[PDB]
RNA sequence: GAAGACAUUGUCAGGUGGGGAGUUUGGCUGGGGCGGCACAUCUGUUAAACGAUAACGCAGAUGUCCUAAGGGGGGCUCAUGGAGAACAGAAAUCUCCAGUAGAACAAAAGGGUAAAAGCCCCCUUGAUUUUGAUUUUCAGUGUGAAUACAAACCAUGAAAGUGUGGCCUAUCGAUCCUUUAGUCCCUCGGAAUUUGAGGCUAGAGGUGCCAGAAAAGUUACCACAGGGAUAACUGGCUUGUGGCAGUCAAGCGUUCAUAGCGACAUUGCUUUUUGAUUCUUCGAUGUCGGCUCUUCCUAUCAUACCGAAGCAGAAUUCGGUAA
RNA sequence: UUGACAUUGUGAAGAGACAUAGAGGGUGUAGAAUAAGUGGGAGCUUCGGCGCCAGUGAAAUACCACUACCUUUAUAGUUUC
RNA sequence: GUGAUUUCUGCCCAGUGCUCUGAAUGUCAAAGUGAAGAAAUUCAACCAAGCGCGGGUAAACGGCGGGAGUAACUAUGACU
RNA sequence: GCCCUGAAAAUGGAUGGCGCUCAAGCGUGUUACCUAUACUCUACCGUCAGGGUUGAUAUGAUGCCCUGACGAGUAGGCAGG
RNA sequence: AGAACUGGCGAUGCGGGAUGAACCGAACGUAGAGUUAAGGUGCCGGAAUACACGCUCAUCAGACACCACAAAAGGUGUUAG
RNA sequence: GUCGAAUUUGGGUAUAGGGGCGAAAGACUAAUCGAACCAUCUAGUAGCUGGUUCCUGCCGAAGUUUCCCUCAGGAUAGCAGAAGCUCGUAUCAGUUUUAUGAGGUAAAGCGAAUGAUUAGAGGUUCCGGGGUCGAAAUGACCUUGACCUAUUCUCAAACUUU
RNA sequence: CACGGACCAAGGAGUCUAACGUCUAUGCGAGUGUUUGGGUGUAAAACCCAUACGCGUAAUGAAAGUGAACGUAGGUUGGGG
């Protein structure tokens, strides 16, 4: 038996993290041999009960639409119990920890009626959602997400610096994270232009004024999603802000 | 078997889902308990 | 699918009540001049089972 | 990508008729009229118990649009319409 | 007696509604299913000295990037090595010699390129308009990309000239529908005005199953038309692996390479084993084992006769004919 | 199942949104001080009223570029509960 | 639903379901109201149930893992 | 070069069989001989082509006459019957 | 399993290879005579138990290419070198 | 097996087809039931199977291109037939020669390239990416980082001048 | 050793239609078509017929709309007769 685990996306920034934890849990001592491919890679086993057995580990960790199938080796006689090569088909999710998507209307009606404006938070057994204009986070499961499948509006690759000046933390609170109203530029227009940016972000708690953070940029972008192109365009933050490039 | 009955079917018996049926739902759907604030024992 | 004998029951024709052996409908008298003003006296002939 | 607010280039206008300057800006649609002959067509066919009577397209594929520029004459305000290649980003530099 | 212009009843509208109805649930494919996309395309190789030439054949690649990484002109020459200069080190900056490209040219590989197609600087928007002819895939249809001119307007340069996107080869899309730009053109058909609508000419929104249906499963209760174009048990071909044999025999076998056992390998046998094929049977070849019964093969377990043995006898082993 | 219209007539009270003038509109240690954006703002005002520097400052004041957090009544009513 | 009797029926309301005598505006159709317009029409506010929020519920569907630390060693079917 | 051993498989059996040993085997060479719907000659049928003939006889040319070549055939096409 | 060139079968009979869809020869109107192909001439079987120089004796010889199987290693068995 | 009862049974009577009844097997509903029977729409459609009627003569293929929810099928081009039209030995040909061009395979020739080179002695820099946790103030972790010349040995062999 | 066929007789399977394409024959010929209908009739036939209509004689354009000789109805190359 094999399974056989990919994500569909270019970047996999959820596969790195599944294989050091794998490493650091040592869940991979049947394997008999790995062969990459083209967006994942393989695991081969000798028997369905080792492959089940990380089936087990994975579904825990991060989220999977897993199968089985068969085929024939060896009709085997005298007993009518053949022998047989199985597969298992992982599929995980094509979300990653901090990605900018747009969830569909009557899922985000259901999930508390977030905004569809959303940015992925933390990935486990469930991926985790966040609104960061103001703080409402959710949760939600791959037995939802596969019957009804949608995908990110933009990656990690697409973020782009910016320079905050100045952080206003009237915004309420949550654990470990808190509400402002920060005002922030572009490191390709300071220097040239003298346009800024406000933003209520959820970073009031982290970054200072005169650090460079990371965010998508949303005037400039050309999206085509239908999503996207179901919401009110005058209610779109232009900017994102996302995580923080502390200097080192 | 499912023709006969909601709670039908299945190489084990058992029901799938909920018996707490709605109140609003149909004749042929409310097949158990119809419109149950509460459930099970409550200590003995 | 089928119908469900409670869908069944709705109709009839097994389901009725079985009527022969009983005495009648127990009700109370009805409301008449004697008994909305005074009284009126009654004897029992016989408790009998239903 | 980028693309600068302003661009000499030809006015196919009656008086013009040559290089002139133009102002540019992003092609944005219109709102899609109700009394559109196809809207009014596709209201009276999905009046009735009927169903849905037209596909519905959900298979995309595209993760782009190609970039429709309005060029505006600055003597003439004749306009006119160019078109680029696809693109994740574009921005006008002003 | 109760309730009372509320219920009820009628018509619309929203929600709920597998209780029920109707339908669908892609293709390729060393079976089908996973996986992959070989389903639209690019490069080298397959490919066998024009061209064409397949495989779920190999090594990779595309669904992007750029107002400069496009265009024109000018000036300079790169990787690298050597000899030198305080801090200075294998390596910071400066100078000389050699240097046919061993560098770089957004990105895959291939081709190409040196007063350049590269490195710096200057001016700019030919990444423009009208429409046609041609080459490539090819039906000589489309789409896509390119080639060469014409009529205009522009840039650049002293000028010759070059420039109709990227040094070349890939980087993308029909009808219907909606929308925008334009002539300020046509029509709204009893005659007019203003809104509104429909139209013509170029474009965009998209079908990636990429010449382009709107779509979830199960049947072990199942069914029909058919198929050895195709799995099923049987065979027939093949020998990777199975079982057996022969030659080389390191070396172990009280010192005494085969009395005997065993390397490295090497040739090669049988169909009595798996794998592989799909050639015969899909409008009936009845599919495990056992009971029964007969015959054949020899690659001999015993029996008979021989030979050799670290074969005294005894007992064993090996060996030969022999079924 | 919920709403609207009709069936559907005759009433009485109360509360609520618009419609012109209202202004009660500005309250963390506290800086005198009950501090919204602001506007050139150190000056227009009768007495200079204060401010400018100063002083917590988050606020910077007078005066106004005069939009100004903008709170409850009164109007002829417009009408939902 | 379970299936005589006897003895027991543990821990979970996060999820899906069901439910509520809980909050109020977040969404929220048709009719109705207001504004613009010559009008068709367009826009806005108000807006029922439902959804959403909060709670309850397991003899309701069902679920009941894995670590990291208690000082020389030991980290327990304990403790954090 | 030949021959032998190596070289073992299952109904009784296959240089095709009998049978052959200075071959009726193997290598090589020389003539003679046998025979296919093939080749050559002739006759006949048919088709294809070229040409002569309305002198005018049976006015008919639908024909008559001369010359040469050729003939496989599934699906399928046409013609004459 | 997948390709390139030619030829053929399929659509194709005839002589030969005993037999065979594909190999060799050769492509077909009905018949006669003659000559040949590929293959063969002991008898079955039409045709030389023909000629010539040599090799081989096999206790499963050998005998018409495709074809219907055969290697490595050995023999003073023999022949020639 | 059961045999005094949830017993067996006649007659009458109710329930009728997506409906009935069911101590529940998808069982029974007139030899019919995972949806009865009868007539009609109905000559249902079938890219699938089978069959398809007389003679002779002449000519005579294809299993390949491109597109198709396309792979037991269609359109398209090709092959083939028939009808002939304009003309009358042109200028044509599955061919050769002469002249002039393109090619980069066979052959030839060179040493080499990153791994396992069967490796050998070493040189240590930090040259770091990526994942998690970071009310990031300062920053840690599991992870992957490192290499230095000598290049043998046998030929593994990538190339091009001709 | 794939499917059908025990046997005989009779029946038994690319037709009819509407609208069309190429080709051919015939009539008339920038015209053509008699046959909806009418007159007439030896009576479903045959014979006679006006008007209109259809196709064609003029195309193009989305449409409004405009609408085919510079010339011995052109020049050059070939071209039967
Ligand atoms: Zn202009």
């Amino acid at each position: 038996a094999t399974v056989q685990i990919r994500q569909k996306v270019p970047h996999k920034r959820t596969f790195l993290f599944l294989e050091q934890l794998i490493l650091k849990h040592n869940a991979h001592v049947d394997t008999i041999s790995i062969s990459e491919a083209k967006d994942g890679l393989d695991f081969f086993y000798a028997q369905k009960n080792h492959a089940v057995k990380m089936i087990d580990f994975l579904n825990a960790v991060v989220p999977i639409k897993h199968k089985k199938s068969e085929e024939l080796i060896s009709q085997d006689t005298h007993t009518g119990a053949s022998t047989y090569k199985f597969s298992y088909s992982v599929e995980i999710v094509p979300i990653c920890k901090d990605d900018l998507v747009v969830l569909p209307k009557k899922l985000a009606k259901s999930m508390g009626n977030i905004s569809q404006f959303v940015l992925c938070s933390k990935i486990s057994n469930t991926v985790q959602f966040m609104d960061p204009t103001t703080l409402q986070t959710a949760d939600l499961s791959p037995s939802v997400y596969w019957r009804a499948p949608f995908n990110a509006l933009a990656d990690v690759t697409q973020l782009v610096e910016f320079i905050v000046l100045d952080v206003d933390s009237t915004g309420i609170s949550r654990g470990n994270r808190v509400l402002a109203d920060i005002t922030v530029a572009r490191t390709s227009d300071l220097g040239v232009n003298d346009q800024v940016y406000y933003v209520r972000s959820h970073l009031g708690g982290i970054c200072h004024a005169g650090d460079s953070v990371m965010g998508y940029f949303i005037a400039n972008s050309n999206y085509n999603s239908d999503l996207f192109d179901g919401l009110n365009i005058d209610y779109v933050p232009d900017v994102v802000l996302v995580k923080k490039l502390y200097q080192r | 078997n499912p023709v006969d009955h909601p709670h039908g079917g299945g190489n084990h018996q058992h029901i799938g889902k909920a018996s707490t049926i709605s109140r609003g739902a149909v004749s042929g759907q409310k097949a158990g308990l119809i419109a149950a604030r509460r459930t099970g024992l409550l200590r003995g | 699918g089928r119908v469900i004998r409670n869908q069944r029951k709705g109709a009839g024709s097994i389901f009725t009540s079985h009527t022969r052996l009983r005495q009648g409908a127990a009700k109370l008298r009805t409301l008449d001049y004697a008994e909305r003003h005074g009284y009126i006296r009654g004897i029992v002939k016989q408790i009998v089972h239903d | 990508v980028n693309v600068p607010k302003t661009r000499k280039t030809y006015c196919k206008g009656k008086t013009c008729r040559k290089h002139t300057q133009h102002k540019v800006t992003q092609y944005k649609a219109g709102k899609a009229s109700l009394f559109a002959q196809g809207k009014r067509r596709y209201d009276r066919k999905q009046s009735g118990f009927g169903g849905q009577t037209k596909p519905v397209f959900h298979k995309k594929a595209k993760t782009t649009k190609k970039v429709v520029l309005r060029l505006e004459c600055v003597k003439c305000k004749t306009r006119a319409q160019l078109t680029l290649k696809r693109c994740k980003h574009f921005e006008l530099g002003g």
